[PDB]
């Protein structure tokens, strides 16, 4: 693929001197850049991934794709209450396709509606036809015959066919409806409209093309005869069997028995409505040479066969091959091949394209595939899992979930690493250590993002991983919020000398009552023994328990030591003395600044103060 | 996303993205550092700051673990390289939104590449220039971010002739959290692998052999998921290269030749990486940026051609 | 959908938030009311025609110009006599108190507040004294007041990108304000020009910071991308008199609804506004519409028939 | 731990397994002559039990081998599952010189004590003691 | 028989909002027994991963820790559940088979007797009401037992009771048939039921009133009840199919007597007549023997057909000249 870097300012023109071009991928998909070392060339050029989606369409598909994905529980997997297992593995799995199909329907919407680029939706509806035929052919009667199975088999493939191409589409009905050189509607454009309808099941619309022009005209006058067959044809066209295959045993009775009796017969109509009347009884008999005479495509042949002849798929082998002597594969479309490949068996080989095409529906339906069973790793061995070790859905969703980190969208991060922790394949310890080096890429914002974060760290147990995020958030009130050996400590110095400088934090420490839950570690007492002081002081008994405490502090622990000389001189009994001597036997820029603060020599005044302190206990 | 002036008057070496990938970094020869910062409202790259940083032509750059500061490390022909640490209580676009946190000299020889290490190994990085000597340097009390000690020194090349412009020296971290400390050095023609010994110094572990030119670029990629390690290289011969390496003349490493790729039809000059090594990047002479993704079978396929 | 008739116009209706992380939907609303010597403030919670309980209600001097939830507990309102008042629920014992005011956020003698906006700690009012204020919870006086920012009467303000704002007024201008800037002229105005429609009501995109919605008094609604030069980048044909209040869906902002004063109250699907079906939710005999909230599934508007409408299932 | 997790914690609990004693208990309880003085001190008179006091030795050294006994016939299943061949590949990889103390025809603690009739008797016949603990 | 109650509502499990671990299954836990420790190294190693994301992981951590307090405590809670239903099954079990050991090994006489039955009748109405459909495991104990009862059958008054329970007891069985509830086996002993119901008891102003009111029962279903018994016919069981081919002859018969009838125009809307003239092929193969006493009813079913006036042209039409045939019996 060749996409224009900027269609705007190319930096390159001649081969003149081939520049140095450099390129660099950045953490965000949508966010990379290329630049040149020459002179003249200082502009810098943000380039996004080629063919990337950022739409909210997108996130919605992946989210609803993995809801399915994580619905299947054990579903997900195929295991290689006795004969029900099986019936039930494949019911369920069979309807995760249906679900499938769905949300990528409702993308396909979504894209049509609001769009610059309608290509997206185009290649969205082919995925989609594909995967409609894959269900009608695997996704319904789980290797059984239509028997097993009429209503839903017959439901699915009327569905497939009439999704895949447009036509007949209603600008073609007016289009005949409307041209002339012959007598009311009596060409073989008619004929082939009404034909093509009833080949697609498509009976509704058939009876109404009918009803339209000589149902009662031009036979209920001209021939009386064949006026009855048109008539109760159009009643068994009314009452095409849907849930019964013995009911359809009988309309196909009731069918060649009309056919025959027109068959011969009055014949009091025109030479060639005589004929033109019997082929379409003779379609709806199931005739294959005229299923095959008025189908424009191979699908439509394949279709009529399974709706009006035989309908069992021992004969798909059959058909498909009646049906594309008919008519060749048409190239023009991308999904006619792949239902072909899959009605005639060969599934595989399908994922790489589908992974060309999109991605994420690659990766579920390789998933999907897998529960069904329709691939397995036969692999048979180097301790990780993004490898073809495992197996080949295994890997392309695990592709998936990578390639997801890099979008940068937090709400698909969730997808990502629940994709990778579902993996069905993988040591417990490998997802940890995958996962242990891609959360910390998570796009957090708000502090739920944060706590998913940590949430995702406590159920993989990751404290080194926490501890590096929450590293990288304490990076005032912040200091506050954080209260690593080296930052407390570090913090406990700093509320020192505030202390000695000298509000809820600081109670709560000594909306309040979910805080002092919340706080529910040295530096913090420290910090509120501190308080606990100033509030004494603040508040002779309680002043001296106060001056002990500070003594005590210090003791534990420069600037300190010169606070608690000042506060002793402010203030100018054995106890008193041991801790004023204790002091004295413990005694620099920064403490002496502090020094000359307060005074607005120290250890001078200090030894004045402690022979002062002395008089005082000999005198008492 | 329009192009935007860089606002260097000399030609650009280098531009790194941070962690988040909503900065980055850009160095010229017009002796400047720029900072870009990536407005949230108008989806708009628009200057954080710039200032003069070197006396001469600052060739490489590089942003350090978030989970150590705002840092970033820068290397010039003026045989030394610098640490700037921002500080968020400055005016964006005033010079002065950056401060020098120290700034190393031991090199005697211009230097052509500086790389941080992988943040599980504490603020270290590399460096390397003329004087084909490969430094490491370490920040051993993550407080002192200024306190940067040299753990280092390796002879990479041994003779180097004093008559030729034509020098090129590459650096490029094993980001591996689950792998033992190692790092890749391209020099010249040659390409060797460094790796932690027991005895906590650097050995030759093993050489990426094939080139036949000038190796402009080379980067480690992410191994998340894979058990093995990929290194690719731009060389000057027009071919890229892929190289697995995996750990079982004095080496516990094997070296396997993945993928070449010419398609470039010139020199290659930038090879670069994904956050998950899952995409891998080329540019050269032709003017054209290729993609690779990695095929079921591990060999490399280019998923699409920007220009 | 259905009504409930509470002896009061109702001027301004609002869902109280639900917890984070809740599955539940919303099912308790606060209203003020408006034109009665005894104005009100009442919280009301929906029983699962519907049943509600008045939980409690609390006098309120002057008119109710605007509501807010602030928190769960927390209720801002801006008064006729410019008075902006944090309300506070007790729900133990199910009561309401006066927790905060500022009993001089706008005059000129008294002034309307307008609009009020929160963004936790944050308030922010404009008033008819063409006042704006930025409050915080527990300061006593303003953070911030640019006095005199407009000339004509402001209508309504919502936040940009905090301490970025945008304000509405009666000419027809957007105005974009930040509380750090110095003077008292706006960094940017953007207007239709022509007649000069008083705009009331604006709201931000939820996800989009650059782009609001404004409804006039002619009825119409404009969509605006502050990147795209002066003028909007929409402008739709609605109601047939004022429009009083203009809400994005706030988790799925395609749909968008707007209320007004000729009685209607519509739901607007564009499922984008930069780059419509649109379903008339009321009867066809209502009174002005002067307010609505839409959280989930879950509307609530209040009308001067003395009516409440809520449905609790819009989309189902 | 080798199946899920990574490789490192391995080194610990190969460390741990190697050099705890467990392993050296376990195979000296496949010799013959620690089951015979087992059986010697079990087998005792009943006049010295039915005379000595509750807190006499006798009665303590019975309720010990018991207790002994009840966790060999415990972690029998676990040693030679997850002890015998990691110490048998260590000692095939590096270089260690022990001696065995085990017997090999001995393939489990039972085929020892097989041969022991009376030790049935002794037990049924010390339950007219009174002793909870012992009973 | 005071251990059966519901209002403990031992089924039902008050399940909290679980706002998070939402998606953490029981898949490896599970004899029902949900091992805990599968369920709480999957929680560690996803509180370990949200800690390594460094999204509000202190706060958050309180939440997962009372979730996995709640988590623990509901699975002990449903351990405990399942205990109480396998023991309450087994009980009912002994009482079922006790009580049959009783009734067919007594010589005594009945009518002394009928007072006890009589209570064992009240006291299982209400246990049939309350599992006619929730479970399959209970009612069947309790519907063989019935089944036996009503075939090993001042006098007014308990001739007024009975009538009246053997009305009611009519009721729950077509309920359970229109829905298709339980097994094929418990679905077999409605049928047996309900048969000799419609063939003893309304088969004489209190006889036209009882044949009214019984028809209006059959007709509340409609198409629904008849579409379970004519799918269970030629079926995979072989004791179902037969009772259901014989149940539809008491319903064509009575009906009759009550020159048209709704039933058998029924059985030709559903196709029944259709498929059942095709069976008729290969009979030779077909025919004490379980084979052998199915075809009997199905033959005998065709014969009551034959007698209404409406039935030759619906069966006429379905070409049974041809039928027998092909199968070569003459």
């Amino acid at each position: 693929i060749l996409v224009p870097m900027t269609v705007n300012d190319q930096p390159i023109e001649k081969n003149g001197d081939k520049m140095p071009l450099k390129f660099k991928l950045g953490p965000l998909s949508y966010q990379n850049m290329a630049f040149i070392t020459a002179k003249d060339k200082y502009k810098l050029y943000p380039v996004r991934i080629p063919r990337l989606d950022t739409s909210k369409e997108f996130s919605a598909y992946v989210s609803g794709l993995f809801e399915i994905y994580r619905d299947l529980g054990d579903d997900r997997v195929f295991n290689v209450v006795n004969s029900n297992f099986a019936k039930e593995h494949n019911a369920t799995v069979n309807l995760a396709m249906e679900a499938i199909l769905n949300e990528l329907e409702v993308f396909i919407g979504r894209v049509k509606d609001q769009d610059g680029r309608v290509n997206r939706f185009y290649e969205l509806e082919e995925s989609l036809t594909v995967l409609n035929c894959l269900r009608t052919m695997y996704f319904i009667l789980d290797g059984q015959d239509v028997e097993e199975n009429r209503s839903e088999f017959i439901e699915s493939l009327l569905n497939w066919i009439n999704r895949s191409d447009g036509e007949p589409d209603e600008e073609y009905i007016e289009q005949v409806f409307s041209v002339a050189g012959k007598k009311v509607f009596e060409t073989q454009y008619f004929w082939k409209l009404l034909n093509q309808l009833v080949l697609r099941g498509l009976l509704s619309q058939a009876i109404g093309c009918i009803e339209r022009s000589d149902l009662l005209p031009y036979l209920s006058d001209t021939c009386a005869v064949s006026f009855d067959a048109v008539s109760d044809s159009i009643e068994l066209l009314k009452q095409y069997p849907k849930d019964s295959s013995s009911t359809f045993r009988e309309w196909k009775n009731l069918v060649l028995k009309l056919s025959q009796a027109f068959g011969s017969s009055a014949t009091d109509i025109s030479g060639e409505l005589r004929d033109y009347i019997e082929d379409f009884l003779l379609v709806i008999g199931g005739n294959q040479r005229k299923i095959l005479q008025y189908s424009r495509t191979w699908y439509e042949s394949f279709c009529g066969f399974l709706l009006y002849y035989i309908p069992s798929l021992e004969l798909s082998a059959e058909y498909l091959q009646m049906s594309l002597e008919a008519n060749v594969v048409d190239i023009t479309n991308d999904w006619e091949q792949p239902c072909v490949d899959i009605i005639s068996g060969k599934i595989h080989s399908i994922l790489p394209v589908m992974e060309s095409l999109d991605s994420c529906t690659a990766a579920f339906t390789a998933m999907i595939c897998e529960a069904k069973g329709l691939i397995e790793n036969i692999f048979e061995g180097l301790e990780d899992l993004f490898s073809y070790r495992n197996g080949m859905a295994s890997y392309m969703l695990n592709s998936f979930a990578f390639e997801l980190c890099s979008l940068g969208d937090k709400e698909l991060w969730p997808v990502a690493i629940g994709l990778i922790a579902l993996s069905a394949t993988g040591t417990r310890s490998a997802k940890k250590m995958v996962i242990a080096e891609l959360l910390p890429h998570y796009p957090f914002v708000t502090n739920d993002d944060i706590e998913w974060m940590l949430s995702i760290c406590v159920e993989w147990r990751l404290p080194e991983i926490a501890k590096e995020i929450y590293t990288t958030l304490g990076n005032i009130e912040s200091i506050a919020n954080f209260s690593l050996v080296k930052s407390y400590s570090w913090l406990l110095f700093e509320a020192s000398c505030m202390e000695g400088q000298k509000v809820l934090n600081a109670i709560v420490s000594k909306d309040d009552v979910i805080i002092p839950q919340d706080i529910l570690v040295t530096n913090s007492m420290r910090q509120t023994l501190a308080p606990y002081a100033v509030l004494s002081q603040f508040y002779d008994r309680e002043d001296w328990g106060q001056a002990l405490r500070l003594l005590l502090l210090l003791i534990e622990f420069h600037y300190l030591v010169l606070l608690v000389a000042k506060f002793l001189y402010p203030i100018f009994e054995d106890s008193v003395a041991t801790v004023i001597e204790v002091i004295e036997t413990k005694w620099s820029n920064l403490y002496e600044t502090i020094i000359e603060a307060d005074k607005s020599a120290t250890l001078l005044k200090n030894l004045r103060k402690k022979l002062n302190f002395k008089l005082c206990q000999a005198f008492m | 996303m329009q192009p935007f002036d860089s606002g260097h008057d000399d030609l650009v070496h280098d531009v790194v993205y941070d962690f988040y990938g909503r900065h980055v970094a850009t160095c010229s020869s017009d002796q400047h550092i720029k900072v870009f910062k990536l407005d949230k409202d108008t989806s708009n790259w628009e200057l954080s700051d710039s200032w003069r940083a070197h006396d001469s032509s600052i060739v490489a750059i590089d942003w350090a673990s978030p989970e150590y500061g705002r840092i970033i490390a820068s290397a010039s022909y003026d045989k030394t390289v610098k640490l700037w640490e921002e500080d968020p209580d400055q005016e964006e676009c005033s010079g002065r939104r950056w401060n020098k946190l120290c700034t190393l000299n031991d090199s005697k020889g211009s230097l052509y590449s500086v790389k941080f290490a992988p943040a599980h190994l504490g603020l270290k990085l590399a460096c390397l220039g003329n004087d084909g000597i490969l430094r490491l340097y370490d920040a051993l009390e993550p407080s002192d971010l200024r306190s940067w000690t040299l753990t280092s020194e390796m002879k990479v090349l041994s003779i180097p002739p004093a008559n030729h412009l034509q020098s090129d020296f590459c650096l490029s971290w094993c980001p591996s959290r689950f792998s033992p400390e190692k790092l890749a050095v391209s020099a010249l023609e040659q390409a060797i692998i460094y790796q932690r010994g027991k005895d906590g110094k650097l050995h030759v572990a093993a050489k990426l052999p094939g080139h036949k030119s000038l190796i402009r670029s080379i980067s480690w990629a992410p191994s998340i998921g894979r058990w093995y390690q990929l290194i690719a290289t731009g060389c000057k011969d027009g071919r890229i290269r892929i190289f697995k390496i995996t750990e079982k003349l004095q080496s516990n490493l094997q070296v396997e030749l993945l993928s070449e790729h010419d398609d470039h039809n010139g020199e290659v000059w930038s090879v670069s990486w994904n956050l998950t090594g899952t995409i891998l990047s080329s540019a050269g002479d032709d003017g054209k940026v290729r993609l690779w993704k990695a095929t079921y079978s591990n060999e490399f396929k280019c998923m699409s051609v920007i220009t | 959908i259905y009504a409930k008739f509470v002896s009061q116009k109702i001027s301004k209706t609002r869902w109280r938030p639900l917890p984070p992380g809740s599955l539940q939907t919303a099912e308790t609303f606060a209203t003020g009311s408006w034109d009665n010597e005894e104005n009100y403030i009442s919280l009301w919670s929906i029983g699962d025609e519907g049943d509600h309980q008045l939980l409690c209600d609390i006098r309120h001097h002057g008119d109710v110009m605007d509501l807010q939830f602030f928190d769960q507990e927390r209720i801002v309102a801006a008064s006729s006599t410019g008075c902006v008042t944090v309300f506070l629920h007790h729900p133990n014992n199910q009561t309401l108190s006066v927790n905060q005011q500022w009993t001089t956020a706008h005059y000129h003698s008294s002034a309307p507040c307008t609009g009020v906006v929160c963004n936790n700690p944050e308030i922010v009012t404009v008033g008819e004294d063409g006042r704006i204020n930025l409050f915080r919870a527990d300061h006593k006086e303003a953070v911030r007041t640019i006095d005199n920012a407009d000339s004509s009467t402001l209508h309504a303000v919502t936040f940009l990108r905090t301490p970025e704002i945008l304000t509405v007024n009666s000419i027809g201008q957007l105005k974009i304000w930040d509380f750090r800037q110095q003077g008292n002229e706006p960094s940017q105005i953007l207007s239709l020009t022509g007649d000069r429609v008083p705009l009331h009501c604006v709201d931000r995109h939820p996800n989009q910071q650059h782009v609001v919605a404004t409804g006039g008094q002619d009825g119409m609604l404009s969509i605006w991308d502050v990147r795209q030069g002066t003028m909007p980048v929409s402008l739709l044909k609605a109601h047939e008199a004022e429009m009083w209040e203009v809400h994005f869906h706030p988790s799925n902002p395609e749909h968008l609804f707007t209320c007004s004063e000729d009685g209607s109250l519509w739901h607007w699907d564009a499922s984008s506004w930069l780059s419509i079906e649109i379903t008339s939710l009321l009867p066809s005999r209502s009174l002005s519409v002067n307010t609505l909230d839409v959280l989930g599934p879950c509307l609530v508007c209040g009308t001067d028939a003395e009516a409440i409408y809520v449905t609790r299932h819009l989309f189902s | 731990n080798i199946s899920i997790d990574d490789a490192m914690a391995a080194t610990n609990l190969a460390t741990y397994v190697r050099l705890h004693p467990f392993s050296r208990v376990m195979e000296w309880l496949f010799n013959e002559k620690v089951i015979t003085s087992l059986i010697n001190t079990i087998h005792q008179d009943p006049i010295s039990l039915g005379s000595a006091s509750p807190d006499s030795p006798l009665v303590v050294s019975i309720l010990r081998a018991i207790q002994v006994m009840i966790k060999a016939l415990e972690l029998q299943e676990t040693y030679l599952h997850l002890v015998r061949p990691e110490v048998l590949r260590y000692q095939g990889e590096a270089g260690v010189r022990r001696k065995p103390v085990a017997n090999a025809a001995y393939s489990a603690f039972e085929d020892g004590i097989l041969s022991h009739l009376s030790l049935v008797v002794d037990l049924g016949k010390y339950c007219n003691l009174g002793h909870a603990e012992l009973t | 028989f005071d251990f059966i109650n519901t209002d403990y509502k031992w089924e039902e499990i008050p399940s909290p909002h679980f706002t998070y671990l939402k998606d953490l299954d029981l898949g490896p836990c599970i004899g029902v027994h949900y091992d805990i420790r599968k369920a709480q190294e999957i929680l560690a190693l996803k509180r370990k991963e949200y800690e390594h994301s460094q999204l509000a992981t202190p706060e958050f951590l309180e939440t997962v820790e009372l979730e996995e307090k709640v988590l623990i405590e509901w699975l002990t809670v449903r351990n405990r559940a399942n205990l109480l239903l396998t023991a309450r099954l087994n009980l009912l079990q002994a009482w079922a088979n006790l009580l049959l050991v009783m009734i067919e090994s007594n010589d005594f006489k009945s009518t002394p007797k009928m007072a006890f039955l009589l209570q064992a009748l009240q006291a299982i109405l209400p246990t049939l009401e309350a599992f006619s459909s929730l479970k399959s495991d209970e009612a069947f104990e309790l519907a063989r037992v019935a089944k036996v009862l009503l075939w090993k059958l001042e006098q007014f008054t308990v001739g007024n009771l009975i009538g009246d329970k053997l009305f009611q007891l009519f009721q729950l069985c077509l309920s359970a048939i229109s829905q298709c509830s339980g097994t094929p086996e418990l679905r077999s002993l409605y049928y047996s039921i309900c048969y000799r119901y419609l063939t003893a008891v309304v088969d004489t102003r209190s006889v036209t009133n009882a044949r009214a009111r019984t028809l209006k029962a059959i007709t509340l279903y409609g198409d629904r009840l008849l579409n379970v018994i004519c799918d269970d016919a030629y079926g995979s069981d072989t004791t179902c199919q037969t009772a259901a081919m014989i149940l539809l002859n008491a319903l064509v018969h009575t009906s009759r007597a009550s020159v048209d009838c709704p039933i058998i125009d029924a059985l030709n809307r559903l196709n029944f007549i259709g498929v059942l003239v095709d069976s008729l092929k290969e009979i030779l193969n077909e025919w004490a023997s379980p084979s052998q006493q199915y075809t009997s009813a199905k033959l005998a079913l065709l014969l009551q057909l034959c007698q209404t006036r409406q039935g030759a042209k619906y069966v006429l039409q379905a070409n049974l000249f041809r039928a027998l045939e092909q199968s070569g019996v003459f």
